[PDB]
RNA sequence: CAGCGAAGGAUUUGGUGGAUUACUAGCUAAUAGCAAUCUA
């Protein structure tokens, strides 16, 4: 048929690289392991603010995303996981840490349900967003709701704090660590079983708006 | 696309050397530098010759059959043109500077005055082919003894009458067999001979020198032999003759000084029928039409250029350009007219077709640095270094508003509001951007954050955000509108100089001085992908240097670039002789231009021959808004390249029975439709009007609405560049009335594939169609106004 | 005598000098190999301007580093700097312009804070 | 003029009845271009 | 067979070809006249620069020339040319049918030797006239006097006599009376040449075998004899600025320098021109000069100077060897492969078999130059390989030149005759370049191209594989496989976008470039053996191997023209610059012209050599053909760039012949139509009184019309004259007692306005009418002529807001989608 | 050392010739003469 040669002799170094490191130019993987392509974003709207479409090797793009108003809808949202791990006033900077709990939670998350681990926190994400809110028209402070739609920034916002903060206090003191209870949180949001906090949290923030629409 | 040609030298009506009018005087020919115009002044309409001598050109002539012309420079290196088929016939190196060229009454013959030789040799047909060897020499007569200032040719093209620097003048005979009756020299002057002249009927000789003197000769007895009869002197007494002509059917005898004053008298009286001055500069040519009622006058320092009805006191035109001396061009929102802003204080509007100026503006005490319309052509805003912008109102012609800082700054470009509400401006020496409201005259905001000097400005045609670039290697965007007050700096390699905005505000490009071309997204500020440039850039080598053309560091990077409307291009110049053009998605050279070959100015040549001067430059570059064309400042004047589509067949996916017989079979057989995706696939521009006009009125709407959507930006850009010129108003209207009814919606949402074919189309509705209904309008009502009311008494 | 290379990879404090010429193709940071760089986690952030453009632009060059100042992440921040930068200045002097620019391609389609940092900050509102 | 064209760089050039006011704008055939609120 | 497209221009190139020249002496500068076919070429001896090229190609080839003072005499098949500044002033036709082989001219005779051993004399007619005009007599060298004529001169002082060389003889006759006066005795070989010595009554004999004999034709005897052993002699000169050498002429290419005072020999330059070509035909030394021109008949014109010596008191002992001064040349064999090498049309780059890379000058042709093959270093620093001898490098089959980085690096990219890299070469410095580019598959190169980039080179091997190589480095890029036999056409986009390869298994290939993917392949029916592309309009042909032009687009991959005609394989072919013509060539001896638009042929040309190679310029100013027999190369004028020619098929709607369509004056009467002219004209009219501040027939037809009730005529004299006219025409229109011109210029004007022509100036005539003397129809109003012309005006005029609202659509809908 | 490597290789330099603008011939007292000479 047609074959391009566009090599010309077998590339070796004289610094020997691994041979794990020398496979990976043929594709970037998160952290090597986990591939970007065939990663899509299950529910539209969200697609344009959750992305996955510039793969990176680990969640730690030092860039600036917080000086336009929707710059951080092109961070990566396995960053975005990270930098929403990294809060409280325990755990303030500590994005090494961040990153090394992320890795061990994408590698339980795929020993768990042998799939994709990107797909997962994706599936996630779009199942714990939640669709509809809540104001509190004021009236001077009448305490009477008025159901709203929420915008797709808003929506991946609350639900990678949802997830996170879900999976701290599932991790408050009980054996699991950080990093299992958020695999655990993770899979369950992905599949959307009603045993999350997150996606709890979300069904009750649509009934309430749903209630007094 | 990318096939442009030299098509307009707008600007510089007259460089150096004689002006000419065509044998029915209805165009005149003028030297411009090294090319040469010819504007039509009847037909209003300019073109200039695409080849270029290499020096500037000091004479001009075409024979009166205007078939064709021939041309010498200021070192002799004369070129031969077919005058109608616009193309170049031959050179001749004539040895040594020619003062004058003339062919002969009958056309067969021209002669020159090369030096102190006159030579003669014989016109060669333009039904033959090109040879190798054109002219053949009719004879070489040498009896002045310095230079020959002039020659004359009889109303027989029997005898010629040349003048000399040499006191005398000399007249011989064209043929052998009449050498008696012309061997005679009119000595008697104290000055240059500027011109010799018959009188109609061939009997008296009127020789004029520069002292002042004309004097009347006569072959009359004190036996018979050529006396002088009567000496008229001018008196002009610290101003001299620098340039005379006659008319011999009306005895006008036309001269001009070298104080301005030209004086116009009928010559065997004397009697002085008027005198009046061009200016302060010295007149440098007068030319007479055929019938003698226009005279063109050239002065050479100015670059200006009359030509003048002597009868009705009366300038036909007044046209004065600028050479070397352009900062900055704009097109009108209509591609009709450029406004140039021009160092010696000005600003021009000049007419494109028409090569001539409209209207001028001198309210600048300094040289303007940057002009800019909007308001769509209302307003046209400039900024110099006297320290001011201001606005102009383009249909009172009244400056109305001046902007003034506080720090006493100089302004080097500008940037209007698409909503003109505010102007913008920033100078070299300020490192901040001025910020003015247009409808009251305050300083709305100093914008500060640039830590160099502000380059360049441009604002955001469709979400209106301001982008600045300086020399402190930083492009800037600031949303100013609407509680942000934010700021956004991209960093760059090096120092920019020329920012460029995309028609819709996406993206926009900056010049480096690296020699690269960078590409921002504006919205999320990182780089889309560069052109680098400094390889496909002519930098000539200055005579004055002592460091090479590949070594120079003067011109590798490029001083003003600009989008395409739909845009996918950048046009680009800078402080050399190339300008070039690419296309933004693969980042290649489309073409590159050389912008002259003039070795009289100076960074043109590479390599200079082993055996200041005004340095070629191109200061501005735009594209038009509504005909694929462009503008570049240079220091010659304004050039203008375009294509046509005449020639240059690109077709469009024809197969093997596309054929202009298989199209006119299918226009006989009244398939109009595919009559026309024919003609459109063959994309040949004489089948697409044939066709055009094949379509009757009743199926107007339902070809217009079967037409493919591929289809759709060729037949509306045909529409406008037939509409412009075509007498057919309501058929073409009638054509634009169905393409906007049934396929409006295609356009809207694809803007900017549209974008500069829906320009020229509504160059046409307020531009023909609307002066038409105007003088309609105004009939109807002068009628009812005429019949309606009571006129008695 | 050799055809040689350097360029400056900056973050924070740390600084980072990069030699680049013709060679065999061994790549050392500070004396020690590229595949020692601590904090072992942003090891592919060093990685990347090798990945990103394939190997075989670094089978007959060898760089070497040599990293000052700053913290873990300011350290590889500016090692990757400084090798992607002499990369693709070394194939602008020596090798070809347009694999130079397709270097600079590659690299600024990536991240062009590779190629040029963020420099001087803040901002007075 | 002195002053500024030996402080640059590139070059600058430097009774009848009418000098012919060859400068002159207003004219695409303009006669009353003031203003309705100027009258 | 004559063209109607091209027409013959000159053939470049070409210097000599082994006829002996004949120098000429205007005034004390000298001129060298060297034939080159059936031209001659007048060359400034102090410079060798071209001064004239003989204006029309003769019948025949031109076989003996001369030149005293002005004039050139040029003697080709039956009849001499008298020609001055190439322009020829007479032709005297000989009464013989034999050929002119020898002339000379000497006093008012010009003598011409047939081959039939007859001399023919002309005689001025009267001796203040410039040339030889009238017959004057016949002489005959008969079997018993002499041989063949082998050489015709006139040695001096020897009132009307003329020197005859034949074969073995010398014969001197009288040419007044037609008399034969002396017969020398034999020579014992047969002399080839002889040369009139400055020496009184003495002239020197060139043998076949080795001898150069001085004859004194006054004595009979023989002065001298000076041997060159086994050398056939083909040229004499004698040196004339006090320095008695002589210098013999070898037809093995030797040129050899004695000194006849001191009887040695001085030097022997050696292989001062090919012996095959016919070794040095003509020497001569420039007189009283010590610069002698050389010449040969492989195309090339040398000047060898002698310096003055260096012993200062011997000096004629001490010859210093001659040394070599300028000297222009040309191929000594034909080109085989030609090319452009700018868009301006001023240098082509032209390869030969002979082994040579000339760059031909177009406009000046000292212009022209060898491109040296002089090897750059190793770039690493190892040795090259390679013989000591150096030679040339094998001729070359195909080169591609794209100056779009020249200067920068390599420019040129050339293919040679059974060798497996393909060099590089630079233009701007007019020599090789560092890189050879490899096939990596062991095939010979059958195809080069280059981007326009500058970028990228493109190889085309004989195993079929293209390799794409960096012409700034010189390294390997990337190599595409598809092809598997012989690939004979690679080209790109002229955006680096989609390239296309043609192979001649009958494939062409559509790659993307910037991915390396293939975007289609498209067989054809035959064995492909030549591409172009034309890069604007994106459009390539194909010469198939069945004999047909297949022109392809690469945009959607069809083939949309497919020519045929041609009886044999095409040698050739090219786009036109403008690329709506291809003219091909082919070893059916002819070359015809396609336009492709009608994919029919336009032109065709018989000529008598096959044509090898055809290029047009890239500007639409010449084509240059290549020939199989010429050393130069034949070029051609469009007469399209001057005229238009007509796209109407030969063998063996005149607006859509000549491409145009004059727009018809109003499509239909229903129509509104403005004038043809100009549009100002309607402002001009309108505002002519404020224009000029800021700067009868017609009586009779007005009344003729209203006889006629037809105001066609009127309309068309208004129409007609200018707008000064027009306002003092309708400012003079008698508003006074009945109101009758009036009245009928209204009507006139309705019955204009309901024919739809002209109808913005009807409408500025009324603007005009209203304006000039709308005040006496305002004042007599009611009256009844008057108010019922108003009336049916008004009545044609109402149905004018069709083209109101018109106008009102266009402009509202054209506006809201546009903006919004 | 390896490698490159055809009766040698490298570096430096002086002189001359050709291009560095697009080729219609020299001289003079120039409608022609001269160019061997303008002068009786």
């Amino acid at each position: 048929d047609f074959e391009v040669v566009e090599e010309f002799t077998p590339v070796v170094l004289a610094t020997p690289i691994p041979e794990e490191v020398q496979q990976a130019q043929t594709e970037i993987k998160l952290f090597n392991k986990w591939s970007f392509e065939e990663v899509e974003v299950k529910d539209a709207s969200l697609v344009d603010y959750v992305q996955v479409r510039q793969p990176i090797f680990v969640a730690h793009t030092a860039g600036r995303y917080a000086n336009k108003r929707f710059r951080k809808a092109q961070c990566p949202i396995i960053e975005r996981l990270t930098n929403s791990l990294m809060m409280n006033g325990r755990n303030n900077g500590k994005k090494l840490k961040a990153v090394r709990i992320i890795k061990h939670t994408l590698d339980i998350i795929n020993v768990l349900t042998d799939q994709n681990p990107i797909q997962v926190v994706v599936d996630a994400i779009t199942n714990t967003g939640p669709r509809e809110d809540t104001t509190r028209v004021g009236g001077g402070g009448a305490a009477r709701r008025q159901a709203v739609d929420v915008s797709p920034l808003r929506r991946v916002n609350q639900a990678i704090a949802l997830l996170t903060i879900g999976a701290r206090e599932a991790a408050f003191r009980n054996i699991k660590t950080i990093a299992e209870t958020l695999a655990e949180e993770l899979i369950n949001a992905a599949k959307g079983s009603s045993t999350s906090y997150a996606i709890k949290k979300k069904d009750e923030l649509e009934r309430v708006a749903k209630s007094n629409r | 696309k990318s096939d442009f040609k030299f098509s307009n030298l707008l600007g510089t009506v007259y460089r150096q050397g004689n002006i000419t009018f065509s044998d029915d005087g209805k165009q005149l020919l003028s030297p411009v530098g090294n090319r040469v115009s010819v504007f039509d002044l009847i037909n209003n309409k300019s073109f200039t010759f695409e080849y270029e001598h290499r020096k500037n050109i000091a004479a001009i002539d075409l024979n009166k059959q205007g078939t064709l012309l021939i041309s010498i420079d200021e070192d002799g290196r004369a070129i031969l043109v077919n005058f109608k088929a616009r193309n170049v016939l031959h050179h001749f190196n004539f040895k040594e500077k020619c003062s004058a060229v003339k062919f002969s009454p009958d056309g067969r013959l021209f002669a020159l005055a090369s030096g102190r030789f006159l030579q003669i040799w014989k016109t060669p047909d333009v039904n033959k082919d090109r040879q190798f060897a054109p002219f053949v020499r009719h004879r070489v007569h040498a009896g002045h003894f310095q230079d020959i200032t002039s020659l004359t040719w009889s109303q027989d093209s029997r005898f010629i009458l040349t003048t000399s620097k040499d006191l005398s003048a000399k007249i011989w005979s064209v043929d052998s067999e009449e050498k008696n009756l012309a061997a005679t020299t009119f000595n008697g002057h104290r000055d240059y001979v500027m011109g010799a002249f018959f009188s109609h009927d061939q009997e008296k000789i009127y020789t004029v020198s520069k002292d002042g003197a004309v004097f009347v000769w006569e072959f009359t007895k004190r036996k018979y032999s050529w006396r002088i009869t009567k000496k008229h002197f001018f008196y002009a007494n610290q101003a001299k003759v620098k340039c005379v002509t006659f008319h011999p059917a009306t005895r006008l005898l036309a001269v001009g000084f070298t104080s301005g004053e030209f004086r116009l008298y009928d010559l065997p009286d004397f009697t002085l029928i008027q005198q009046l001055s061009m200016g302060q500069n010295p007149v440098n040519t007068v030319s007479v039409n055929q019938t003698g009622e226009w005279l063109a006058f050239g002065s050479s320092k100015l670059g200006q250029l009359l030509v003048y009805e002597w009868q009705s006191e009366s300038y036909i035109l007044k046209q004065q350009g600028h050479f070397d001396s352009t900062n900055s061009l704009a097109y009108s929102p209509d591609g009709s007219r450029v406004v140039t802003a021009s160092e010696d204080g000005k600003i021009k509007v000049w007419d494109i077709t028409s090569g001539f100026c409209l209207a001028t503006f001198e309210e600048h005490t300094s040289s303007v640095t940057a002009v800019q319309f909007a308001k769509r052509g209302q307003v046209m805003f400039s900024s110099s270094l006297d320290g001011t912008v201001r606005a102009w109102d383009l249909i009172r012609y009244r400056n109305f508003r001046t902007f003034t800082g506080t720090e006493r700054i100089q302004f080097n470009c500008l940037a209007v509001d698409p909503s003109g509400e505010v102007v913008c401006a920033g100078s070299l020496d300020n490192f901040d951007i001025h910020v003015w409201s247009v409808q009251t005259g305050q300083l709305l905001d100093a914008l500060s954050g640039h830590e160099g000097p502000v380059s360049c400005l441009s604002f955001s045609q469709e979400n209106s955000v301001l982008a600045s670039a300086s020399w402190d290697k930083t492009i800037r965007i600031w949303s100013i509108f609407g509680r942000s007050q934010q700021v956004e700096p991209i960093e760059v390699y090096s120092d920019v100089l020329a920012l460029s905005m995309r028609p819709d505000g996406k993206e926009v490009a900056v010049s480096t001085l690296k020699g690269q071309i960078s590409i921002f997204n504006i919205e999320d500020a990182k780089q889309v992908g560069n052109i680098d440039c400094r390889k496909d850039i002519i930098s000539g080598r200055f005579n004055q240097d002592r460091f090479t053309a590949k070594n120079s560091e003067r011109s590798k990077f490029f001083t003003t670039i600009h989008y395409s409307f739909d845009g996918m291009a950048i046009v680009a110049g800078g402080n050399n002789n190339s300008i070039c053009l690419y296309d933004v998605p693969n980042e290649v050279l489309l073409k590159r231009f050389i912008v002259s070959r003039n070795m009289a100015l100076n960074g043109t040549l590479e390599f200079l021959n082993s055996k200041m001067r005004p340095e070629v430059r191109v200061t501005s570059v735009q594209f038009s808004p509504t005909a694929n064309a462009f503008a570049a400042a240079s220091t010659e004047g304004l050039l203008i390249y375009s294509t046509n589509d005449t020639i240059l067949f690109d077709p469009f996916d024809l197969d093997v029975d596309v054929t202009p017989h298989s199209t006119v079979e299918a226009l006989r057989e009244k398939q109009f439709l595919n009559a026309l995706v024919m003609a459109f696939r063959l994309n040949e521009e004489y089948l697409i009007n044939k066709v055009y006009e094949a379509i009757p009125i009743k199926e107007i709407p339902l070809v217009a609405s079967n037409i493919p959507a591929i289809y759709l930006p060729r037949i509306l850009k045909f529409i406008g560049d037939f509409a412009i010129e075509s007498q057919h108003i309501e058929f073409n209207l009638i054509w634009i009335k169905a393409l906007l009814s049934a396929s409006g919606g295609y356009i809207n949402e694809h803007k900017y594939l549209f974008s500069t074919a829906m320009r020229s189309i509504q160059r046409f509705i307020v531009r023909v169609a609307k002066e038409v209904v105007n003088t309609t309008t105004d009939n109807k009502y002068t009628y009812r106004f005429l019949v309606s009311t009571d006129g008695s008494m | 005598a050799v055809p040689s290379v350097q360029t400056f990879g900056k973050k924070k404090s740390a600084t980072a000098v990069a030699h680049v010429k013709a060679g065999k193709g061994l790549i050392k940071v500070n004396g020690s190999p590229i595949t020692l760089v601590e904090p072992e986690i942003l090891r592919f952030k060093v990685y990347e301007p090798l990945l990103l453009v394939g190997l075989d632009k670094f089978s007959n060059i060898d760089i070497r580093v040599r990293v000052t100042g700053g913290g873990h992440v300011s350290q590889v921040y500016a090692i990757r700097q400084a090798i992607a930068k002499g990369l693709v200045a070394y194939h602008q002097k020596y090798v070809d312009e347009q694999s130079k620019n397709e270097l600079k391609k590659a690299f600024t389609s990536y991240d062009r804070t590779l190629l040029i940092a963020d420099s001087r900050r803040p901002e007075p509102k | 003029y002195k002053l500024d064209v030996l402080s640059s760089v590139h070059f600058v050039p430097k009774t009848p009845t009418i000098s012919m006011e060859d400068a002159q704008p207003l004219y695409m055939s303009n006669a009353s271009s003031l203003a309705p609120q100027e009258i | 067979k004559n063209s109607k497209i091209f027409s013959p221009f000159r053939i470049i190139g070409n210097v000599s070809n082994g006829v002996p020249f004949a120098t000429g002496t205007l005034g004390s500068t000298f001129y060298i006249v060297t034939c080159v076919g059936k031209t001659f070429q007048i060359y400034d001896a102090n410079t060798l620069h071209l001064l004239f090229v003989s204006e029309k190609e003769t019948p025949s080839s031109i076989v003996a020339l001369s030149a005293h003072f002005h004039y050139v005499y040029a003697a080709y098949e039956n009849k001499v040319g008298i020609y001055k500044r190439g322009i020829e002033e007479h032709l005297l036709e000989l009464e013989t049918d034999a050929n002119v082989e020898h002339l000379c001219i000497f006093g008012d005779y010009l003598c011409a030797s047939t081959d039939d051993n007859s001399i023919f004399i002309y005689k001025k007619s009267d001796p203040q006239d410039k040339y030889p005009s009238e017959f004057y007599t016949k002489l005959t060298v008969t079997e018993i006097q002499g041989g063949e004529i082998v050489s015709l001169q006139h040695l001096a002082t020897y009132l009307n006599k003329l020197t005859v060389v034949t074969k073995s003889n010398v014969l001197l006759f009288n040419v007044r009376t037609g008399k034969l006066v002396f017969t020398s005795n034999e020579f014992p070989d047969q002399i080839t040449t002889a040369e009139p010595a400055p020496v009184l009554d003495i002239i020197a004999l060139g043998t076949v075998t080795g001898e150069v004999i001085m004859f004194n034709m006054r004595k009979g005897k023989r002065i001298r004899t000076i041997k060159i052993p086994q050398s056939r002699i083909s040229s004499l000169s004698f040196r004339t600025d006090g320095s008695s050498h002589l210098s013999v002429g070898t037809s093995s290419g030797d040129l050899i320098f004695y000194d006849l005072d001191r009887r040695s020999r001085i030097h022997v330059l050696k292989n001062i021109h090919r012996e095959s070509y016919g070794g040095v035909t003509q020497a001569t030394f420039l007189n009283g000069q010590p610069i002698i021109v050389t010449s040969g008949g492989d195309n090339s014109l040398k000047e060898y100077v002698f310096d003055p010596s260096l012993s200062q008191g011997s000096g004629d002992v001490v010859v210093q060897p001659p040394r070599y001064l300028r000297s222009r040349g040309g191929h000594s064999q034909p080109p085989s492969y030609i090319a452009f090498a700018d868009s301006q049309s001023h240098f082509m780059l032209s390869a030969s078999k002979d082994r040579s890379l000339w760059s031909f000058s177009l406009r000046k042709d000292a212009q022209s130059q060898e491109m040296s093959q002089r090897l750059h270093k190793k770039q690493d620093g190892g040795r090259v390989g390679g013989s000591t001898i150096k030679s040339k490098f094998p001729e070359i089959v195909a080169l591609a030149i794209e100056n779009a980085r020249i200067g920068e690096w390599e420019n040129i990219i050339t293919a040679h005759k059974d060798e497996k890299f393909a060099r590089t070469w630079d233009m701007r410095n007019k020599r090789v370049g560092r890189w050879t580019f490899d096939t990596t598959d062991d095939g010979f190169v059958k195809s080069v191209a280059m981007s326009q980039c500058g970028n990228f080179g493109f190889i085309g091997s004989s195993n079929g594989s293209i390799t794409i190589y960096n012409m700034q480095s010189g390294i390997l890029r990337k190599k595409y496989k598809l092809h598997k036999r012989a690939v004979t056409g690679i080209s790109l986009d002229g955006m680096n976008r989609k390239m296309v390869s043609c192979g001649l298994d009958g494939i062409v290939g559509f790659y993307d470039f910037n991915k390396s993917t293939l975007l289609g392949k498209l067989k054809l029916d035959a064995p492909i053996t030549a591409m172009v592309y034309h890069r604007s309009s994106d459009l390539f042909a194909l010469a198939l191997d069945d004999l047909s032009i297949v022109v392809i687009d690469a945009v959607t991959q069809r083939v949309v023209r497919q020519l045929w005609g041609h009886s044999n394989r095409i040698t050739a072919f090219d786009f036109s610059p403008e690329g709506r013509w291809i003219v091909s060539a082919s070893l059916d001896s002819t070359i015809r012209t396609w336009d492709l638009p009608t994919g029919g042929c336009i032109d065709g040309i018989i000529v008598d050599n096959v044509a090898t190679n055809v290029k047009f310029s890239p500007n639409g100013d010449l084509l240059a053909t290549t020939h199989v027999t010429g050393n130069g190369i034949c070029i051609w004028t469009n007469r399209a760039q001057f005229k238009t020619v007509s796209t109407r098929t030969i063998d063996e709607l005149n607006d859509i012949d000549f491409n145009t369509y004059t727009s018809l004056e109003q499509i239909d009467k229903e129509l509104l139509t403005l004038s043809i002219g100009p549009r100002s004209k309607m402002n001009t009219l309108l505002h002519l009184d404020v224009i000029r501040k800021r700067s009868s027939h017609f009586t009779k037809q007005l009344r003729e019309g209203s006889q006629s009730k037809d105001y066609s005529s009127l309309l068309a004299t208004l129409i007609n004259f200018s707008p000064a006219a027009v306002d003092l025409e309708i400012r003079s229109l008698n508003s006074f007692e009945p109101f009758d011109e009036i009245v009928w210029f209204i009507d006139a004007l309705t019955q204009g306005l309901k024919s739809n022509k002209n109808f913005e100036l009807y409408e500025t005539f009324m603007s005009l009418l209203f304006k000039a003397h709308g005040d006496v129809i305002h004042a007599n109003n009611k009256n009844q002529d008057i108010a019922s012309a108003l009336q049916n005006w008004e009545d044609v005029h109402k149905k004018e807001d069709r083209l109101d609202d018109l106008v009102k659509f266009c402009m509202g809908v054209a506006a809201f989608v546009t903006t919004a």
